[PDB]
């Protein structure tokens, strides 16, 4: 069969209709979960729209573009595919209502692609990087909001704090300036020292053991101090005089070298620690040995294999020992941890949460790298934007006054371009249960007399980055309220979503054997 | 419930859509086919919209804000038609989301209070400032003329119609004072402006009224019933019982007509007319009296008449009084029209008159007939109301403008209310370009751009497309126009969309 | 295939209530059976809710995830599985008009039911009262409600002895404020599984700490008591223990380093061996082999609780004992509960309509968007011990009526005989449920409820 | 289950009720059979109008005509009342409770709400029958069904009443102010700000003669003829015939020197105006525009009745008899030009006070002129019920009554042990369609004002007596807010004797519903 004309044109609103639908209660957090139920019986529970869209089985020529649509975005990008779909849905449902105003679909996707390009430009003028470190918080509301699920949140006041200041500094050149976060860092321990609310910020790296035999000083060398990784014990050697001879010349390449720090992962003897004592070396006993792999990058130094490589034996003095200012050990109750800092070139720290047992720090712990999670993906792109509907409110009143620059039959694309964007905060807000029609309609006017005197250079109340706030039911900055996306993020999803929704219009034929 | 409403939408939309073409001078006609199966053609939305009689209860509130609009101003019945509707179709996809029409009906007389101050400061009161007497009616005459057939030939008709409306007071004017009849054959500039009133020439038939129609002084006077002896349609039947008898039977009329014959002699009255058809017998004795008469007068012709000498009707010719006669200045009777038709000129106290058109067809006079009534309105409202807007777009485009600002200062649901008020407002400007040929796309989005510069006066040429001011083009609206419309349409916008239920009965 | 607007809600609502409204007559001793229509000639006449639910086919995915909590329910506690899912099909009935009629959103109604299971959880606490989880009398008591008016009933005496052993076995009493609340890691399923040997006697019968194996010595002269046996899974060990079979060759190799060679032993025992041991076994309390039975034993036990072990359980023959582990695994259900609280809860309804009393006089004062859905949950609450008004005989409209007014003036332990049908005092008449059963009855009815009312949509796809 | 169909047949006729109170409501357009189109925004009106073909819908239509009879106030809150009382009961049906203890549940609530009606009075109307006073009567009448009227017909309707009120005080055994003595007259033309207060009726037709108006004297006399004005002759038959033209002129002269005799002896007793309710012969007239009579003619008989206790005047059953005992007198009688058209009206000045007044309508929209039309018809009963029972005690009105009686109803059902308790609950939550209905017309929010009313008169205050403020009601917004605002600033008030009448009548009419269990019917 083949079909053409506006039967065809009403066959895609209908068809993407039904696919925003799903996507619809989906969108944002406050999103609710959905069943996939197939001929077979089985189904599943899932809260991601993008995994829904997947399995989503649709049998339309406009329709099976929005799955390869909704798999681009998971590749790369890997979030808001969910608001990608719902863009490009309102965007048909427009278009096809400009056929009886005689509107040719090429100047509909001219005045798209026009648009698109000095879109980006607007965007870019109010992008700005992390700022408002003084005087103001930032990072501090954003794992705040997370761990408002735990028991942490009630503490996460006092404890964000410690966290922000230690991953501020872990920011590193890496390779000709990259200034990427790692995806793992900052070993957090845990103990039984007063309450949990005690905890205390240690600028550098700690390490939970204790120093055995106590007759060894616990503060020595201040003024300059090499610590020795060694994953070779100094304990006498079994199978499974010669062995006794082995260790000996182990520790005398040790106290020669100038190490007042040691570090055993199997153990120390008590033959080798006599002549530790007349030397002030502070030795080690069962050492971890994924916490000694991270301090070689921490102090500059190498983790050795072994001692009998080729056919020498040494410790390779002065070649694996790092620069470090003072190594001093302070009395804690229940276990006792060892503090480190002032390294050659660490910029890392260890945060140690001391709290009332066990037990309730196991689940703060774990609350705390997937709070740091939103942290660091944050902060990985240097240039962010704020979120929660900033992108699509600023952009639509921009675009009103910009579609007369340009005219010549392309205004009234332009126009239901602009008010397309409003489709976003109003199906987020009602999840929210609050009413969409006066959080988007309020919304228009705080921006109103934003951008009146933005280009003036002169503002006296006007501010920018009105958000909308779903928790609490009221409009903040989502910059001090916690909510931050990066800027690749969002540049990508729209410009994908355009891509996907020309290639929909230019169809006026479907031919089906 | 909830389905009522919309449906009650979509049924005005078909009222609508017929009645767009209509806006404009240059607009499509309706043809309307009434039960009695008379044609009428006309561009006048008042009495178009009277011959639908749509049984929808809705459709009949479009009908009672036409009545009002033809009697209170008699201008703009098609705009304020289409202004009313256009609110309830952009109104429709905003009731689907949940939106209740209540909040939607009272935004609509939110920007009422807006519009009526706009209007005020739009009003410019403007008489003999760098105008005159001759000059007001002169520029504004050639305007409606423009884009017709009769452009070239307005030269002429600007003078004539000038000296239409100084013939009657500037403090009461209307244009049912002034006739305008059909006149098959002959040239369209050879027309003539007459102060009193012409007949139909119904008489095809030949053979007697000989008479020089060139009289001095005619005396008129008014006849009530109809006076005559030969009959064409009737016939008299007479059974006696003597032969010599059966003449005398029909001459019982004779006596006291035959007194009535002299007693116009002893009156001197030079013009008889009658609301009946008049034989020959009236004819007979007027012939050497020099006494006009015409028969077969229409009623709203005689009515001119006694307005016109200011006299009075009476049944017989016995008792008449003197006061009930009058008399013109001159009667002259000549071949404009290549026929012969009566006329009256130079009375003083006539207080109407009567526009004669040519043309080589009747259906070319039809277009000019509706063509002048629109200048004539113009001047209508001109004279009592002193407040004159810039029209034909002009002032419809600026409402829309400050509308769109006040809605952003407006926090609330209003804010989307007054920007899709001032968005419907586009219709009228669209439909204009749209019925006159132009495109309504390019020309609404380049009319924006000067339209922000702070020139309020900015207008939509109606002859060449481009933009520009309707201050050169002398086109001229009055401002009851715009505060009586803006009135009617929110008023029978609020009224169609809150009716939840349609209960008709039957019987 | 998908079903959106408001259509959608209604069809979630009906799917789990549908099968909540039949299963109301499986609740109570009163209980009236239930017959089912299989294809084949058999049919179900038992009145057990769990048996009945896995036999019904059902269409819309709303109730499929009403059968899976059944089974998780049925895991934990031995009885009350009935009751979770009427609990939970009657909330989404008193809050159909709610979300259809009045048009709420179903998130407020989902946030004010996670703010009433708080509430719900603070008056039982009060309501219940202490209990002495040390006398071993009152525990026999407790037990007693699942062993009567069951084949056990001849063996009661014998066995709410041996179901207090095999509780106080499992269990050990441990807490402290530096490591917490261990809850004293009870396990039914693992550490508590029994093993059937046939013959023997119920009364000598006891439950030995450590793995039971058939499996003698391979050598026919050794010595059968070592005084620090060493256990050795596979240093000089005094024991060697084989998972798999040993050949004869093996045996004079490891007959002169002084211990014995065990093979043929199961996988699935080696973890339990780790707790009385700790190989990846010095203080070995007994090495005794002594035959009995004529079936040769090993003892693994010593002087100290892991908290695992295998239950040896004897008796007449292998038929008694079949019945006897159904019985037994539903009996410590209720000694655990015991164990997780010194507190016992009303039954007959008592503690149903605890919380209805107070739920609705405390949601007067909070004066917000939530109290209208609570009014809706009081009135959940009140069905359940309404529905064994039904099956009572009694006038189910004088009977809710006469007894939610003594709740204002007496206490809240007065709950609905059975046997009379008329109000009566549980506490005084001897009638006793345990609270652990009504938190898991109110919570995981509520959490239930919640995700059913957030899928808007059905979507129909591989 | 017909008992339950039987709800769901009054509920598709509900909802066209709960757009009919409140400011949203809208006048429905119903054809007759005849070719007549009859608009009105009353939902009594409407309900006679409407064809019914369930029974069960005619007790409730039987027993909102009650409330306009009566009252004639408070029609719109009997049959919303008595709808949602059976919404309330169909869960108790469902339930298993018997609908007989549902009926006396009403009962004992009844009593218990009547008993609390006396304590509930805020402030006591001093009947000064003052411009100003009865402002705030009026008010709320106008209220609920034509906006932005309500300040201009305030003025023009509080006048009238004044003017047909004698002066007395603390007097209720004669009563004075009537049903009829309140007319509402409508033209073509004119507005709202023009238009005026008459103290007599008003007559639209043409004097029919050349006199246009009489004099300035005082005490005009009228007379009202109920014969026609023709020579007296035999009253059976008595046809006038001419057999020959010598009796023409006998029977002509005749006829005019006999009327102009009649005419002559009542011009000289000062009789100004002549009524004739029957036709007028043509010689008649040209006698009475020489004497400067005034001509008018009332067919009408309704109207005959209500000129009799203004002037006095009395209806005569023969002609040229004018007995001075029954003659009327009016101070000033005049004819001037109002809505476009000159016509004669009936006024006074000072004495002879007239107990019949007639408002003038003036408006260039032809669906909106029947509605104010309408509109003051409910508001003439509304000065009825300031007599004796209970007419100075007035209750706060705007949903505020309604939210009121929920926490003193509540209070007495845990009071009362028993199985009353599941009625007296019930009771008192069907009140809460009246907030919701202002709510959902005017397009707020559920999750928002519905809760705030609840804590408005729901409060904690560490003492006894009551305090802050109780007055607030639903609040229609119409520009913004916060919340809800205090009712006693616009001064909308219900009456005692319409809020107390409409109780016991919605009691009675859902009564009725839930009693019937079975309608036997058969075809006409």
């Amino acid at each position: 069969e083949k079909i053409s004309g506006d039967d065809i044109r009403n066959q895609n609103v209908l068809a993407t209709m039904a696919v925003a639908n799903v996507v619809k209660s989906s969108l944002g957090p406050v999103g609710l979960d959905k069943m996939l139920v197939d001929d077979i019986g089985d189904f599943t529970v899932t809260n991601d729209g993008a995994t829904i869209l997947s399995l989503l089985d649709v049998q339309h020529p406009a329709g099976k573009i929005l799955v390869e649509l909704a798999q681009q975005q998971d590749r790369e990008i890997g979030d808001g595919t969910t608001s990608v779909v719902i863009i490009a849905s309102e965007l048909l449902k427009r278009a096809n209502e400009l056929v009886k105003n005689k509107i040719h679909p090429t100047t509909i996707i001219t005045g798209f692609r026009v648009a698109l390009r000095e879109a980006i430009r607007f965007i870019n003028e109010v992008l700005s990087t992390s700022v408002d470190t003084l005087g103001k918080e930032t990072l501090i509301n954003i794992a705040k909001t997370s761990m408002s699920s735990k028991i942490i949140g009630a503490d996460s006041d006092f404890f964000s704090n410690m966290v922000v200041d230690a991953l501020l500094a872990v920011k590193t050149q890496n390779s000709k300036g990259e200034i990427k976060y790692p995806v793992k860092a900052v070993n957090v321990l845990k103990a039984h020292g007063k309450s949990a609310t005690e905890s205390l910020l240690v600028p550098g790296y700690a390490l939970n053991c204790t120093v055995a035999s106590q007759a060894m000083p616990k503060r020595i060398a201040g003024g300059n101090v090499k610590i020795a990784c060694l994953d070779l014990n100094l304990q006498k050697a079994r199978m499974a005089k010669r062995e006794a001879g082995i260790v000996l010349e182990r520790v005398k390449k040790i106290i020669d070298a100038g190490a007042q720090v040691v570090l055993t992962t199997k153990g120390i003897d008590d033959l080798c620690l006599k002549e530790f004592v007349e030397a002030k070396i502070m030795g080690v006993r069962r050492c971890k040995k994924e916490d000694l792999r991270r301090i070689a990058r921490a102090t500059g130094a190498t983790l050795v294999s072994s001692m009998s490589n080729l056919e020498g034996e040494e410790t390779f003095e002065s070649s694996y020992l790092g620069l470090c200012d003072e190594v001093v050990q302070a009395k804690f109750s229940d276990d006792e941890c060892i503090l480190i800092k002032g390294t050659s070139k660490h910029s890392s720290s260890s945060i140690i949460l001391r709290g009332a047992n066990d037990y309730s720090l196991d689940e703060m712990e774990r609350s705390l790298h997937d709070s740091l999670s939103v942290v660091k993906r944050t902060l990985e792109s240097g240039n962010v934007v704020p979120g929660g509907g900033c992108v699509e409110a600023a952009l639509n009143i921009y675009l009103d006054n910009f579609a007369t620059t340009v005219g010549s039959r392309e205004q009234l694309a332009i126009a239901e371009f602009a008010a397309a964007l409003l489709i976003i905060p109003k199906t987020l807000a009602v999840n929210a249960a609050k009413d969409s029609s006066e959080l988007v309609a309020k919304l228009r006017s705080y921006h109103a007399a934003s951008q009146m005197a933005k280009p003036e250079d002169v503002k006296r109340r006007s501010y920018r980055n009105y958000g909308l706030d779903l928790i609490r039911g009221k409009i903040v900055d989502e910059i001090h309220a916690g909510v931050l996306e990066p800027t690749i993020s969002k540049v990508k999803s729209l410009k994908s979503a355009l891509e996907a929704c020309v290639a929909i219009l230019r169809i006026d034929t479907m031919i089906t054997v | 419930g909830k389905g009522q409403i919309i449906s009650n939408i979509n049924a005005c939309v078909a009222v609508q859509e017929a009645l767009k073409p209509t806006l404009g001078p240059l607009g499509s006609d309706i043809l309307i086919v009434t039960s009695n199966q008379k044609t009428t053609i006309s561009n006048d939305g008042a009495t178009i919209l009277k011959l639908l009689d749509v049984v929808h209860p809705a459709a009949k509130t479009l009908v009672d804000i036409s009545r009002a609009q033809d009697a209170e101003v008699g201008d703009g019945t098609t705009s304020v038609t289409i202004l009313a509707g256009e609110l309830m179709k952009e109104a429709k996809p905003f009731l689907e989301e949940g939106i209740s029409s209540h909040l939607i009906m009272k935004g609509y007389r939110k920007a009422v209070s807006l519009a009526v101050e706009k209007i005020n400061e739009l009003a410019v009161d403007i008489t003999s400032e760098k105008s005159s007497g001759r000059e007001l009616l002169e520029r504004c005459a050639r305007t409606a003329m423009s884009s017709k057939l009769i452009h070239n030939n307005a030269d002429f008709f600007v003078k004539m119609c000038v000296d239409a409306v100084l013939s009657l007071d500037r403090n009461d004017l209307d244009d049912k004072l002034i006739g305008i009849k059909k006149i098959p054959g002959g040239a369209m500039e050879e027309s003539l402006f007459i102060n009193g009133v012409a007949f139909k020439k119904t008489f095809s038939y030949a053979g007697f009224e000989q008479q020089p129609k060139k009289f001095n002084n005619p005396k008129i006077l008014s006849l009530n019933v109809e006076l005559e002896l030969k009959a064409e349609k009737d016939n008299a039947e007479v059974r006696v019982e003597h032969v010599e008898d059966y003449q005398a039977i029909v001459d019982a009329e004779w006596q006291l007509i035959f007194e009535k014959l002299r007693q116009v002699e002893e009156t001197g009255a030079n013009i008889v007319l009658s609301k009946l058809p008049i034989g020959d017998l009236a004819t007979q004795f007027f012939a050497d009296r020099n006494i006009f008469c015409a028969g077969r007068v229409s009623a709203d012709d005689m009515n001119r008449v006694i307005q016109a000498v200011g006299g009075s009707i009476q049944s017989t010719t016995s008792d008449i009084k003197p006061e009930h006669l009058g008399t013109c200045a001159l009667f002259e009777e000549m071949q404009i029209g290549s026929e012969r038709y009566n006329l009256f000129q130079g009375c003083p106290q006539a207080k109407t008159c009567t526009l004669l058109l040519r043309g080589g067809a009747e259906q070319v006079i039809a277009e000019v007939e509706r063509s002048l009534h629109d200048a004539i309105m113009i001047v209508k409202r001109a004279l009592q109301n002193k407040l004159i807007v810039a029209g034909g777009g002009a002032t419809e485009m600026e409402v829309s403008k400050c509308l769109r600002d006040y809605s952003k200062t407006i926090a609330g649901k209003q804010q989307m209310i007054i920007n899709a008020f001032a968005k419907a407002l586009e219709v009228i400007p669209r439909q204009l370009c749209e019925n006159a040929g132009f495109d309504a796309i390019e020309i609404l989005n380049k009319l924006r751009l000067a339209h922000s510069k702070g020139e309020k006066w900015y207008g939509v040429v109606f002859e060449t497309e481009n933009i520009g001011d309707n201050f050169a083009k002398f086109v001229w609206e009055p401002a009851l126009v715009k505060i009586n419309a803006l009135n009617s349409a929110t008023e029978a916008t609020n009224l169609i969309l809150s009716v939840d239920e349609t209960i008709t009965n039957k019987g | 295939e998908r079903t959106t607007g408001r259509q959608a809600q209604i069809s979630n609502i009906t799917a789990a209530k549908a099968v909540a409204d039949v299963i109301r007559t499986c609740l109570g001793p009163k209980a009236m059976l239930k017959m089912l229509l299989d294809p084949m000639g058999g049919l179900v006449l038992t009145n057990d809710g769990h048996a009945i639910l896995r036999e019904i086919d059902v269409a819309h995915p709303a109730a499929k995830s009403m059968l899976e909590l059944s089974r998780t329910q049925d895991e934990e506690v031995g009885d009350g599985t009935t009751t979770v899912i009427i609990l939970a099909g009657e909330i989404l009935a008193q809050c159909a008009p709610y979300l259809i009629e009045k048009n709420i959103h179903p998130v407020i109604i989902i946030q004010a039911l996670k703010k009433a299971l708080t509430d719900a959880l603070e008056v039982i606490k009060q309501v219940s009262k202490p209990v002495d989880v040390e006398n071993d009398a009152a525990m026999k008591k407790l037990i007693q409600a699942s062993i009567g008016t069951k084949y056990v009933i001849h063996w009661s005496e014998k066995m709410c002895e041996l179901a207090l052993d095999a509780v106080k076995t499992v269990r050990k009493d441990l807490g402290q404020t530096v490591e917490g609340e261990p809850n004293f890691e009870i396990d039914i399923k693992r550490y508590v599984r029994v093993e059937k040997i046939p013959g023997g006697d119920v009364l000598d019968s006891r439950v030995l700490k450590g793995v039971l194996l058939n499996k003698d010595v391979v050598h026919p002269k050794m010595s059968r008591h070592i005084e620090n046996p060493r256990v050795v899974l596979l240093v000089r060990p005094t024991l060697v223990i084989t998972e798999k079979g040993v050949s004869d060759l093996a045996q004079h190799y490891l007959l002169k380093g002084g211990c014995s060679v065990l093979r043929r032993v199961k996988k699935s025992d080696n973890n339990r061996i780790a707790r009385v041991t700790g190989a990846t076994g010095t203080n070995c309390g007994l090495f005794k082999v002594e035959m009995i039975g004529d079936e040769y034993f090993s003892f693994l036990d010593n002087c100290k609780e892991p908290k695992a072990c295998t239950i040896m359980l004897r008796g007449g023959s292998k038929d008694i004992l079949n019945e006897i582990d159904r019985n037994l695994q539903d009996a410590m259900a209720v000694a655990r509960n015991v164990m997780l609280s010194p507190s016992l809860s009303p039954g007959g309804g008592a503690t149903e309509m605890a919380v209805s009393v107070k739920l609705a006089e405390k949601a007067k004062q909070l004066e917000g968007i939530q109290q209208w859905p609570y009014q809706a949950v009081a009135d959940a609450m009140e069905c359940i011990p309404r529905t064994l008004i039904q099956n009572a005989g009694g006038d189910p409209i004088r009977l809710l009526s006469q007894l939610r007014a003594k709740h204002a003036q007496g206490n809240f332990t007065t709950g609905i005989d059975g046997d009379k049908g008329k109000i009566v005092d549980m506490v005084s008449y001897g009638i006793w449920e345990p609270e652990v059963i009504k938190q898991q009855s109110v919570k995981t009815a509520i959490e239930s409820a919640c995700l059913l009312l957030r899928v808007d949509d059905i979507v129909s796809g591989v | 289950g017909q008992i339950i169909k039987s709800i769901a047949a009054i509920r598709e006729l509900h909802q066209m009720c709960l757009t009919s109170m409140g400011p949203c409501g809208r006048n429905k357009i119903i054809v007759n059979h005849l070719g007549k189109i009859i608009i009105t925004n009353d939902a009594a009106t409407m309900l006679r109008e409407l064809d019914i073909v369930h029974p069960a819908v005619k007790v409730l239509v039987m027993a909102t005509e009650q409330q306009k009879i009566d009252m004639g106030d408070g029609t719109n809150l009997v049959m919303i009342l008595a709808g949602e009382l059976l919404n309330v009961s169909e869960k108790l049906i469902s339930m298993g409770l018997s609908a007989v203890e549902i009926i006396q549940g009403y009962n004992m609530a009844r009593k218990f709400t009547l008993k609390e009606l006396d304590e509930m009075v805020v402030g006591e109307i001093t009947d000064k029958n003052d411009k100003n006073e009865l402002l705030k009567m009026i008010k709320p009448v106008i209220s609920s069904k034509k906006y932005g009227s309500e300040d201009i017909l305030s003025e023009l309707v509080s006048e009238a009443v004044s003017h047909v009120l004698p002066v007395a005080q603390q007097a209720g055994e004669i009563p004075y102010f009537n049903v009829d003595s309140i007319r509402v007259v409508k033209i073509m033309g004119g507005s709202l700000s023009n238009s005026t207060v008459i103290k007599g009726m008003v007559f639209n037709r043409e004097p029919e003669g050349h006199v246009k108006s009489l004099s300035e004297d005082k005490k005009h006399k009228v007379a009202v003829f109920t014969c026609p004005l023709d020579i007296a002759n035999t009253e059976t038959k008595g046809t006038v015939l001419l057999h020959n033209a010598q009796e023409m002129l006998d029977f002509s002269k005749g006829e005019e020197k006999q009327i102009d005799a009649m005419m002559k002896e009542i011009a000289d007793m000062g009789v100004e105006c002549i009524v004739a309710g029957a036709g007028v012969g043509e010689l008649a007239l040209h006698y009475l525009n020489r004497y400067g009579i005034l001509v008018l003619k009332v067919p009408s008989k309704f109207e005959l009745r209500r000129l009799c206790r203004v002037c006095g005047a009395t209806p005569l059953p023969r002609l040229g008899a004018p007995t001075p005992e029954e003659l009327g007198l009016v101070e000033t009688v005049k004819t001037m030009e109002i809505g476009g058209d000159r016509v004669t009206v009936f006024k006074q000045e000072q004495g002879e006070i007239s107990r019949t007044s007639t408002i003038i309508l003036r408006g260039a929209t032809q669906n909106n002129l029947d509605d104010i039309e309408r509109a003051i018809d409910d508001g003439v009963a509304a000065v009825k019920g300031l007599m004796k029972p209970s007419g100075g005690k007035l209750l706060p009105g705007a949903g505020a009554t309604e939210i009121e009686l929920i926490s003193r109803i509540t209070k007495y059902g845990e009071r009362t042990p028993g199985l009353l308790q599941l009625a007296i609950k019930q009771f008192a939550v069907a009140f809460e369609v009246v907030p919701r209905t202002l709510a959902e017309t005017a397009g707020l929010d559920v999750n928002e004002v519905l809760p705030n009313l609840y804590a408005a008169h729901n409060v904690t205050e560490p003492g006894a007596v009551k305090t802050d403020h109780l007055y607030k009601g639903v609040d229609i917004d119409g520009e913004s807010d916060e919340g809800v605002k205090d009712i006693r600033e616009e001064n909308i008030y219900d009456m005692l004797a319409t809020k107390k009448f409409a109780i016991n009548v919605a009691t009675e009419a859902a009564t009725t519903v839930l009693s019937i269990d079975q309608i036997i019917m058969a075809k006409k």
